[PDB]
């Protein structure tokens, strides 16, 4: 052995990865492989393998090599493998080579060679393999090409190559791997893969091709082709004549958009096939004779029928994808034995037959989103056992059958608008994934693992509608108070037939508009009566439906009138600190701007459809109305309170200031906490929970309806007393 | 030098992924195969017990890889990916027992 | 062709050796020869980080295809003979060795 190398091995010395910079010496004669590859030799010197005549195996890759003396690979009779990759040879070693008549393999690839003399590659009577890839060739060395007969493979990827001469490979008859892909060739000439009758893979991908090549009819033995990444658009009528034993067709990636009817058939080796964005494409292919594919996909076309004959035909199908497409009516996929996938999505399928899916055995995926279905009939799907994925969303259903279906393990119907029943849950014990078309539907499923995509929520209570059994019984004593109390009050007020002042007079409208709030509490009460602990099939029915609007109705209606009738009786009193006739006139308007404003969401589209109690802020996570109702709420207690102040600065005349007092106030403090929850997203509001908000809004949106009439009832008391008086007096 | 005995022989294959859009490679691969002189026998064993198991002595000899070094290939991919394919470059080769 | 896989024949005196016994010759069989088929071996290539079985190799040795339980009672010069067993390859072909 020599310092630096390992000559272990059966005559088999390796020196690579140290930084000898010449050939080293010391070695044994009858080394048979030498690899001193990755060092730092950059010339070989005249005879410099003289000590290595029975060599067989040299590697000289990674190297500076960059000069090769004619006399140096003298004595090398026995060479059959030679390396020379990763180095800077400006061009091929003509004169250094030709005394190697019995190499078979040489690699030239990864240098800067961009011309091929004329006279190379002339005495290598038992070449094999040649590598001419990652160079800066601008053409086909078709001169020095012929001269090896026994070429077997050969590559010339990575280069700069425009276009193929006529009978460029007129000589090679025992080529069988032939690599272009990565040039820039954007033409092919007639004959120029004449005499490659032993060829069997063709690579032409990532180059610049604008038309099919017509020269691919002299390849009788050609087996996997690919033509991808290229500029083609137009495939013509009986392309693939002359390769019959074709297998393999890769052409994606390319802006296709006619594709002929008698193209792809009468090709019995072929096993998939997929093309996509066939614009221009109306009538289904013919395959008269390509009887073994295993996978077929034909999407973006305008492709309207479907043959019925396509099962009967090929039995060998695993998948089947035709989105994309304007299909209308599915033939009968009986025959299929073998097939597991089937995409329909984006088409115009209407209906679903009987036998649409009869004698599909291994089926598992299903799509059929997007079809707009709407009549789906209770069969088609028995047949179907380990089915486990079924998508259909987004169509017109207005009944799902249930038969058949209980091995899935994920189900997709969202989307759906006429579907309001409910699925039964006992026939999908095995469903883990679930989506439904209303948030109430998961009630059956999840509890009275499957984590349905609505997520219900306190704002979608599947049992109690108020909730606990404390603000249930908090909205029950505001509803008994409120009503009676302000039936009261009406009666007493409306009972003199004497001048009625306008101080006295807005009592009986704050009244009227209170009554409406009452209504509104008592329906709700009455509707959590009616569901008790059933608040599924209840659900849907009441959110989209009239009872939802009415009630919504009447909550904006009287919520609102209070407002604006408190705002005028401010002003009166402040302007009395002649214009009765004008008051009347102010509160008939009132009255009819608030009747606008409750109608106004009735109209528009998304309100009234966000929790069961249908009030126009449950937060509506509607931006609007809802937004907009609560910034005019705060705007007008505002001004009341400046002119309230700008009189608090400013007997009976004093009794009745005092009896305003007390609204302005009483009234001021609930819209305050209602308008705090509905600020959430600004302060974050220290993440308050959707239960405790749900409750707070319950409890205090109508609490002022109560307070207002026992104020002026039997608490506080300033003229009730007459009244009663009067009135029983009148009784 | 019997061109039927155990040596080892050169042949290109093209390695591309099954998946990823990645472009096809030109790789050089060492392949043994031959004959061996020695030739394979098996014996009864003769056991002396109410159980017998495998009786029989095997002794088959067959051209396998004796060193090899594993070099890995970067494949270059659509877009930006380095998917990389391995395997071993046979060194050398001899006889040896199937069994042993 | 001599060298094909065949089935030749030996003899073998018998006796107990865990326990002193007479001797006895039996008529053994057993295979010997050459296959037509080679023996190859050739790498396989995988895209995964973790490495797998490097080589892919098939070889075909001549092995017994059909054997018979026999047994025989010898003379241990005890209590009682002990007996001994083994099979009679009756036909012999060539087959892989993994198998």
């Amino acid at each position: 052995c020599a310092a630096p190398c390992s000559c272990d091995g059966d005559r088999r010395v390796d020196c690579s990865g140290k930084g000898l910079t010449a050939v080293p010496e010391g070695l044994s004669a009858f080394t048979q492989a030498l690899d001193i590859s990755m060092n730092n030799i950059t010339q070989l010197p005249e005879d410099a393998f003289k000590n290595f005549p029975f060599l067989e195996e040299l590697q000289l890759a990674g190297n500076d090599l960059s000069f090769i003396h004619p006399k140096a690979l003298s004595g090398l009779k026995e060479l059959k493998v030679l390396t020379l990759q990763n180095n800077q040879l400006k061009t091929v070693p003509s004169e250094a080579i030709r005394g190697l008549s019995a190499l078979q393999s040489l690699r030239l690839d990864a240098n800067h060679i961009t011309s091929v003399p004329e006279d190379s590659f002339e005495g290598l009577v038992q070449l094999r393999h040649l590598w001419l890839d990652d160079n800066s060739l601008t053409e086909v060395p078709v001169h020095p090409l012929s001269n090896l007969p026994t070429l077997q493979a050969l590559t010339l990827a990575l280069n700069k190559i425009s276009s193929i001469p006529d009978f460029a490979f007129t000589n090679l008859s025992s080529l069988v791997v032939l690599h272009l892909h990565n040039n820039k060739i954007r033409s092919l000439s007639q004959h120029c893969f004449d005499g490659l009758d032993n060829l069997e893979t063709l690579d032409l991908n990532y180059n610049n091709l604008g038309e099919f090549p017509q020269a691919i009819k002299a390849l009788p033995s050609l087996k996997e082709l690919g033509f991808h990444s290229n500029s083609i658009s137009v495939i013509p009528d009986g392309a693939f004549d002359g390769n019959p034993l074709l297998r393999t067709i890769h052409l994606y990636d390319n802006p296709l958009s006619f594709v002929g009817n008698s193209a792809f058939h009468n090709l019995s080796d072929l096993h998939s096939l997929v093309i996509r964005g066939a614009s221009m494409v109306q009538q289904f292919p013919n395959l008269t004779g390509t009887v073994h594919l295993e996978s077929l996909t034909l999407t973006g076309t305008k492709i309207s029928s479907i043959p019925n004959n396509l099962c009967q035909e090929q039995k060998m199908l695993r998948t089947l994808d035709l989105s994309y497409n304007n299909i209308r009516d599915l033939p009968s996929f009986n025959g299929c034995h073998a097939l597991e996938e089937i995409s329909l999505q984006r088409n115009q399928i209407y209906q679903i037959k009987e036998g649409t899916f009869q004698g599909l055995i291994s089926l598992r995926i299903l799509d059929l989103s997007r079809n707009l279905i709407h009549e789906i009939h209770s069969r088609a799907f028995a047949t179907l056992g380990p089915i486990t994925n079924l998508d259909v969303s987004f169509n017109e259903l207005t009944s799902f059958p249930t038969e058949g279906l209980n091995g899935l393990n994920q189900l997709k119907l969202v989307g759906n608008f006429k579907l309001k029943e409910a699925l039964a849950a006992k026939d999908f014990v095995n469903l883990r994934s679930l989506s439904v078309p209303y948030a109430y539907q998961c009630c059956a499923f999840w509890g009275c693992i499957i984590h349905c995509t609505p997520s219900t929520g306190a704002f979608k209570p599947c049992e109690y509608l108020l909730g606990s059994w404390m603000i249930r019984l908090t909205v029950w004593f505001i509803f008994l108070v409120a009503l009676f109390f302000n039936l009261l009050v009406i009666l007493t007020t409306f009972a003199s037939c004497t001048s009625l002042p306008s101080s006295k007079l807005f009592i009986g409208l704050i009244s009227v508009s209170n009554l409406f709030m009452g209504i509104y509490t008592g329906i709700l009460t009455f509707l959590d009566a009616v569901s008790w602990g059933r608040f599924a099939e209840f659900g849907i029915w009441w959110e989209t439906g009239s009872g939802c609007k009415v009630a919504g109705f009447l909550a904006v209606f009287s919520s609102e009138s209070a407002i604006f009738l408190l705002m005028l009786a401010t002003v009166e009193r402040s302007l009395s600190a002649n214009h009765l006739k004008q008051f009347r006139v102010a509160a008939l308007l009132a009255f009819l701007g608030a009747t606008v404003a409750g109608c106004f969401p009735l109209f528009h589209r998304g309100e009234y459809s966000a929790s069961p109690l249908c009030l126009p802020f449950p937060t509506g996570e509607s931006l609007g109305f809802t937004v907009t109702l609560v910034l005019l709420n705060s705007l007008a207690f505002l001004l009341m309170a400046v002119i309230y102040t700008k009189l608090y600065c400013n007997n009976s005349q004093s009794s009745m200031i005092k009896h305003v007092a007390w609204l302005i106030f009483t009234n001021c403090i609930f819209f305050c906490p209602v308008a705090f929850f509905s600020f959430a997203p600004l302060i974050t509001a220290i993440s308050i929970s959707p239960e405790i908000m749900k409750s707070v809004t319950l409890i205090f949106f109508p609490l002022p309806a109560c307070l207002n009439p026992v104020l002026y009832v039997f608490f506080n008391p300033k003229f009730k007393e007459d009244w009663k008086l009067l009135k029983r007096r009148v009784t | 030098s019997d061109p039927r005995r155990c040596m080892r022989h050169h042949y290109v294959d093209s390695i591309s992924h099954p998946l990823y859009k990645c472009s096809s490679k030109m790789v050089l691969l060492a392949r043994c195969e031959g004959h061996c002189s020695q030739a394979s026998r098996s014996e009864p064993l003769v056991s002396f017990s109410t159980v017998l198991k495998q009786p029989f002595r095997s002794s088959c000899h067959c051209c396998r890889p004796q060193t090899s070094k594993l070099k890995a290939l970067r494949l270059r991919c659509s877009g930006g990916m380095r998917l990389t394919a391995t395997y071993r470059y046979i060194l050398s080769c001899h006889c040896e027992e199937c069994n042993s």
